[PDB]
């Protein structure tokens, strides 16, 4: 565990093997060290009679406890289950590093002394905002935006995949990258190919949930939430949707805009803290850039902006062919007279006339897909 | 060569480390607990004696004493209440009335006083460590720097050219201006610089559920910060924390503003902080409440606000001392282009203008890769760019 | 029965208190304006009947409260949400204070800053006899606040309190007293042992704190 | 949150005037000097394309044959004053038969500068320099977007004002010719410019005691370029 970090020559070297060579002697050295000591001090076995000892020590009705303060000379104060806390002392087999206010400790059933501390079972939150796996494809999914996802890779992927070329020119990766645009302009569907490609731990949170009913827990949700992304990994947390904390008012919050403040402020400290922030990006998006704060969009909270235009008809007939990919289109179809129908159609409005379309193919239980499907789709999609 | 003659050698002794280290005891992973081969010390002996003669000693809080005989008031967690007696291992001097002690739980007397809670959401808020911002990194408002500076460290530092002259030292100041011009990036060098006790506060942490629960929690600051001998405050973003009392049919706001209260309370009034040095920064100072702004409570006032030239051609030599470039470019042509341009402003295009050598295949920026740098960070993004109602603070 | 002091807040509120405080050899008690305010319900409202008792105890006692706008807010009717626990407080205050058994034992001393916060049921007419204001101090007391601050410094007789109170309007005892320390500082800066007029003349503008820009083309 | 634009500061000055002195500093830099031999003047154009037309653009303008004008921040409404100026020359001309001076000119756009207002509606965002020679040889002066001016000897106005203010005091002095006064500028244009200079960047004219306002063109100029 941890022997020896050095694999500098890595070829066929006298360099390599001499290396463990020595460290061949020396764990022989550990061997035979150890090995008279029990050859010349049988008198336990060592494996499970001190620990038998250390469990005969400590009882079976082992309860369990919590801190709430330190005195050195392995005695503290720790409160009971019940709240009628004590004055015990410590153990030597308490390892005393792991020891923080608020932690779980174990204790005697007698005495209640301090016995042993308690791995804590993580937190049902962290799995619940916690993304598991990749979300869908890759980058090569979407289409015809070609630039941004340059700029996403930019500020994103190329600080990970290659930490040299920051240290080569003397500079750090940008910090906040934000997206705008249109609704359904594939805001969120750019963030899963992200998600996809990560290595991170990654994290997602709409900004309509951050609200509550009860007072301050909507920034006291923040401060957990970036503890939690902090005490990770490299961290990938993404925000959707941040304009809806401004837009509707909800009658379940107790505070009015006067506490949706509050939660920004929170929020507004937690991006440009005077603490050490660590290795978390933040990623936000939604479609009403003109309307919160500026004061969250400053440079040193969000270093770079992205806007996401409506496609152009030689994109859109890209897009066409990604949603019409896989399928077995009936050559009925003109693809571009699908493509002017509407002036300023979203690559939603693609996807949702193709698979309505094959729920119109499936009523009529067919394989392939005719004109008249796409006819009476649009008719479907658009118009209403 | 000796391709495999030097991997199974490599391997077997890889192995061999843990196939004797298994001899030697660090297994059995565990569910909470130490090292085996370590705490050989209560083994034989505290075994049996750190347990068997230590009692669990329960502790207390006491209520008070009365006259010509101990006769203690005590006072537990949920249970009743007794007329308890010291130990004689302690004087009854330091038994003092509100104070936690450590007693028995057969003949209910005390042994040891204990210190009083903190509410270790509190202690959370002390820093125990300094960042690395230095002085020479807020370089353009060394006015600000100076006038600051020599309230908040000389009298700690030199506690006698205050005395001897005969004059007591200020103790509150507030730090404001736009965002990003330095307020807070100039309270970690203060951070940096100190040594005592460095008790930083965000005013939106105190939004409590309860009522008068941030309150208490206010009085338990100030409970620690008397303990320590000198102390530095923060505050941070304190419009959070109050504005000012404008209370129309519902009560609106109600709950902030008591909270507001108590803290114009425990910085003037009835033997005060004493050796406490508070520190607070806003944003838009327009919306504070004036007996806030009453001094002897925040006396030094510094603006921030951006550099004529030569500060902001200084923040381009801070930012940019330490990145490959053209050697030949000079600055003052970008802080001419960058006239109303704050140094996060300024330390942006530094790290975009290296972004532009890093687009295709080069090492050090040059002068027009700066300009790449000013229409798009300047003029593309200002749109929104955030300032100017903030000039006027609304 | 009932004494009340209001007006702006750098008035010197406070500092009578603690005078007094020095004057009478009597129990004085005090209390913080959100001290009455507790998370459970009714531990205030004992706290007040503690309160009242003790100095119900103590036959010779006064009572000061500070900042009563914590707890001293104006009732309201609304449906739907409204605080009431501080008006519970608010209404043993009331009665427990004045009503049924009164008492002539305690002598109660309140300040404030803001009046029309102030429910008038405590503003009746015997619950709060006596209710004065602060005005701001008018030149001559302007002088004299600053001639009582400026007396453990190091003095040349460079000074003239009637020059200093009169280009100094608009000043209250706080700021008074701030000049007095920021010419202080000053003349610590230029390493000055005594005191001359034009410290106090700087002092001045950092009290009065400007906003600098650039304005030299005038006159 | 919207304020009047007839608003005092709580400094006591003003808003949006206040406004115009930082307006005015993203303008070109512009210099004149006034030596006893005569004025001269000089301001870049910041050249944008190759495409533009670089002539049509200019600073320099003239009211009348001894006087011009320099003018810096925006530019579009500037020649209504440019114009209220030469009206100005004519009516004085119209009723006195003889040329305006210099100052009383100075004063009435001035005058001009601050009207502003509700009846009868912003300030103007311009800087400018006013050349000519009187009576009294000759004149330059500088105004203010609050309608303040004073006569200048040597005045630089624009992005780099400031800085080339200190490097202006330094070599300027009472004695000073119109020959080293040129070349003395445009080493300071030269170092305070982005672009190299060349005869397209900049333009001159003087005014003189002996001839009238005259302008110089790029036949005559780019001489004291390889001279400088
Ligand atoms: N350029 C595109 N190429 C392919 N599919 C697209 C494109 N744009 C949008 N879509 C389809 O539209 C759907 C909506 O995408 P997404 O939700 O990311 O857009 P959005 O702008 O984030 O929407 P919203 O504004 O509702 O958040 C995606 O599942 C995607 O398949
Ligand atoms: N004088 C300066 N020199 C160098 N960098 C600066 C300066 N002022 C601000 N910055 C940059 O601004 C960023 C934010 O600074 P800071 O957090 O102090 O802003 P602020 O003035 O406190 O406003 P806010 O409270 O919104 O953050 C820092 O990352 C720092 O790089
Ligand atoms: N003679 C005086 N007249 C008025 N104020 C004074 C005088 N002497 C000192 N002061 C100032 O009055 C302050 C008293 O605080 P105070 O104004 O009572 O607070 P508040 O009124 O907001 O409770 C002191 O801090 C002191 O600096
Ligand atoms: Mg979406
Ligand atoms: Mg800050
Ligand atoms: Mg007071």
């Amino acid at each position: 565990a941890s022997k020896l970090p050095l694999v500098t020559p890595h070829t066929q070297c006298r360099l390599k093997l001499l290396k463990l060579e020595r460290i061949k002697d020396y764990l022989l050295m550990e061997e035979e060290f150890i090995r008279n000591q029990e050859q010349m001090k049988p008198l336990e076995e060592k494996q499970e009679e001190e620990r038998s000892k250390v469990d005969d020590l400590r009882g079976t009705p082992m309860s369990v406890g919590t801190l709430e303060e330190i005195i050195d000379d392995n005695h503290a104060i720790v409160s009971t289950s019940v709240g009628s806390e004590h004055y015990v002392s410590i153990l030597s087999f308490v390892d005393k590093d792991l020891l923080e206010p608020g932690c779980s400790v174990l204790l005697n059933h007698k005495v209640h002394a301090v016995i042993g501390v308690l791995m804590d079972d993580t937190d049902p939150l962290v799995t619940v905002m916690k993304v598991e796996k990749a979300p869908q494809e890759t980058y090569a999914d979407i289409g015809g935006l070609d630039n941004q996802i340059q700029e996403i890779k930019e500020s994103v992927e190329l600080p990970l995949t290659h930490p040299e070329y920051y240290e080569e020119m003397g500079i750090k990766p940008p910090k906040g990258v934000i997206l705008y645009g249109p609704p359904g302009t594939g805001k969120t569907l750019l963030a899963k190919a992200v998600a996809n490609q990560t290595s991170a731990t990654f994290l997602r949170v709409v900004g309509s949930e951050l609200i509550q009913k009860y007072l301050g827990d909507g920034p006291k949700l923040v401060r957990e939430l970036f503890r939690v992304a902090e005490e990770h990994a490299p961290s990938i947390v993404f925000i959707d949707e941040i304009d809806a904390i401004g837009t509707k008012r909800y009658d379940s919050n107790s505070g009015g805009e006067r506490e949706i403040q509050r939660t920004m402020l929170e929020l507004l400290n937690q991006l440009d803290g005077f603490d050490s922030r660590g290795d978390v990006k933040v990623i936000m998006a939604t479609n009403r850039i003109e309307t919160l704060d500026p004061a969250l969009i400053r440079p040193g909270r969000i270093d770079r902006k992205i806007e996401f235009p409506l496609p152009d008809e030689k994109t859109k007939k890209r897009i066409f062919q990604i949603h019409t990919s896989r399928m077995t289109l009936a050559d009925d179809v003109t693809l571009d007279d699908l493509i002017m129908a509407k002036d300023d159609l979203s690559g939603a409005d693609i996807k949702a006339i193709c698979t309505e379309a094959g729920l119109m193919a499936l009523r009529e239980r067919r394989m392939k897909v005719t004109n008249e499907d796409f006819k009476k789709s649009k008719e479907n999609v658009l118009y209403k | 060569t000796y391709s495999r003659q030097i991997k199974q050698v490599e391997d077997d002794i890889q192995q061999l480390l843990k196939k004797i280290n298994e001899l030697t005891g660090i297994k059995e992973s565990d569910t909470g607990l130490a090292p085996p081969a370590l705490w050989d010390l209560a083994a034989d002996k505290q075994t049996l004696q750190s347990e068997q003669p230590l009692q669990v000693a329960r502790c207390t809080k006491i209520i008070n004493a009365d006259s010509e005989d101990p006769k203690y008031i005590i006072n537990v967690k949920q249970f009743a209440k007794f007329v308890v007696d010291l130990s004689d291992q302690v004087a009854p001097t330091d038994i003092e009335e509100g104070m936690r002690v450590g007693v028995d739980r057969n003949k209910y007397q005390i042994h040891i006083p204990l210190p009083p809670k903190i509410d270790p959401t509190v202690t959370m808020m002390q820093v125990e460590e300094k960042p690395d911002v230095t002085y020479s990194d807020v370089g353009g408002c060394k006015e600000q720097i100076e006038k600051l500076r020599e309230v908040v460290e000389t009298p700690l530092l030199h506690p006698e050219r205050f005395v001897n002259l005969g004059i007591e030292p200020p103790k509150g100041v507030l730090l404001f201006g736009p965002p990003g011009t330095g307020k807070t990036l100039c309270a970690r060098a203060v951070a940096n610089r100190t040594d005592a006790c460095f008790i930083r506060v965000i005013g939106s942490e105190l939004v409590q559920k309860y009522v008068g629960e941030g309150a208490r929690m206010v009085r338990e600051l100030f409970e620690m910060a008397r303990t320590k001998k000198a102390c530095l405050i923060f505050f941070d973003e304190i419009d959070a924390i109050g504005g000012a009392r404008f209370d129309d049919g519902a009560g609106g706001d109600n709950e902030v503003q008591r909270t507001m209260l108590e803290l114009i309370n425990q910085l003037d009034g009835f033997d005060p902080r004493g050796n406490i040095k508070v520190l607070m920064a806003t944003n838009r100072p327009d919306t504070l409440d004036p007996a806030l702004m009453r001094p002897g409570r925040l006396d030094r006032k510094i603006e921030f606000s951006l550099p004529d030239l030569e500060g902001r051609t200084h923040i381009f030599k801070i930012h940019a001392r330490s990145m490959s470039v053209e050697r030949d470019i000079r600055f003052e042509l970008l802080a001419r282009l960058c006239p109303n341009s704050t140094g996060a402003e300024i330390r942006s295009v530094c790290t975009e203008a290296g972004m532009f050598a890093i687009r295709a295949r080069r090492k050090i920026a040059t002068e027009k890769d700066f300009l790449e740098a000013v229409n798009k960070v300047i003029k593309s993004y200002a749109k929104f760019s955030a300032t100017p109602r903030y000039m006027t603070y609304n | 029965k009932g004494v009340l002091m209001y007006g702006p807040p750098g008035t010197g509120k406070t500092l009578l208190a603690r005078a007094c405080a020095a004057q009478t050899k009597a129990t004085f008690l005090k209390l913080a304006g959100p001290q009455l305010v507790q998370m459970f319900i009714g531990d205030g409202a004992k706290l007040v009947r503690d309160a009242f008792a003790l100095a119900k105890e103590k036959a010779p006692s006064i009572i000061f409260i500070d900042e009563l706008d914590a707890i001293g807010t104006k009732r309201f009717d609304s449906e739907k949400a409204g605080d009431r626990e501080v008006q519970r407080t608010m209404l043993e205050l009331l009665n427990q204070l004045d009503g049924f058994q009164p008492n002539t034992q305690v002598k109660v001393i309140a300040a404030t800053n803001r009046v029309d916060i102030l429910d008038p049921a405590l503003l009746r007419s015997g619950r709060l006899d006596r209710k004065i204001e602060f005005p701001m101090p008018n030149e001559e007391a302007r002088a004299r606040i600053m001639q009582i601050h400026s007396r453990k410094m190091n003095v040349s007789p460079d000074v003239n309190y009637e020059e200093l109170a009169r280009c100094t309007d608009d000043f209250n005892g706080a700021q008074c007293k701030a000049v007095c320390v920021e010419a202080g500082m000053i003349a610590l800066r230029r390493g000055a042992t005594e005191l001359t007029h034009e410290d106090y003349m700087e002092g001045i503008l950092e009290v009065q704190a400007k906003k600098k820009a650039n304005l030299q083309y005038y006159a | 949150y919207d304020r009047g634009v007839n608003t005092f500061s709580p400094e006591g000055r003003l808003f949006q005037v206040e406004y115009a002195i930082e307006a005015i500093k993203l303008g070109s830099t512009a210099i004149g000097i006034q030596t006893s031999e005569g004025v001269c003047l000089a301001v870049e154009k910041r050249i944008t394309s190759p495409l533009m037309e670089p002539s049509s653009i200019e600073k320099i303008v003239e009211i009348d044959a001894h006087i011009g004008c320099a003018m810096s921040g925006l530019i579009a409404d500037a020649k209504t004053l440019i114009d209220k100026a030469r009206v100005e020359t004519q009516n004085h001309w119209f009723t006195y038969n003889e040329t305006m001076t210099v100052e009383s000119v100075t004063q009435a756009v001035s005058n001009l500068a601050l009207q502003f207002g509700e009846e009868d509606s912003r300030p103007f965002g311009v800087a400018l320099l006013f050349g000519g020679v009187d009576e009294k040889g000759p004149q330059l002066f500088h105004m203010d977007p609050s309608g303040t001016f004073v006569q200048c000897d040597a005045r630089a106005i624009g992005s780099a004002s400031e800085g080339a203010q200190s490097s202006l005091q330094e070599v300027y002095h009472k004695s000073m010719t119109l020959k080293e006064a040129i070349k003395s500028s445009l080493i300071i244009l030269k170092q305070v410019m982005e672009e190299k200079l060349n005869a397209t960047n900049i333009e001159l004219a003087t005014v003189q005691p002996g001839q009238n306002f005259h302008m110089f063109t790029k036949e005559e100029l780019e001489e004291v370029i390889k001279d400088i």
